[PDB]
């Protein structure tokens, strides 16, 4: 048959998203991972780069 | 902004007072209690005011 069961499309929406999850940590630059304050400078890669 | 403390100054107050100021924030899973204190220096004005005085000068 073929690869590719599934397709996506672009859409605009009006519709209100909350995916805004907080944060009390420190959010990673470039993961976005939610590490605790904590972490910072203990020597080892908690967040990514 | 925080709301300033607006309270009027009461004759219950009047030696001195002590204005304490405290707040429990939670972020982790953790809590502090933060606070701090200031002395206030209050007029020593009378509830009653009596005042005395001879009628003759
Ligand atoms: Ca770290």
């Amino acid at each position: 048959c073929n690869f590719s069961d599934k397709e996506v499309e672009d859409c605009v929406t009006n519709r209100p998203c909350r995916s805004q999850v907080r944060c009390e940590g420190f959010v990673c630059a470039q993961t976005g991972r939610c590490v605790n304050r904590r972490l910072l400078c203990n020597g080892d890669n908690d967040c990514g780069d | 902004s925080y709301q300033s403390i607006n309270i009027p100054v009461t004759q219950n107050m009047v030696p001195s007072s002590r204005l304490l100021v405290y707040y429990i924030v939670t972020g982790e899973q953790t809590a502090e209690l933060v606070s701090d204190s200031v002395w206030l220096n209050i007029e020593e004005k009378c509830g009653n005011q009596l005042q005395v005085h001879l009628s003759p000068d």
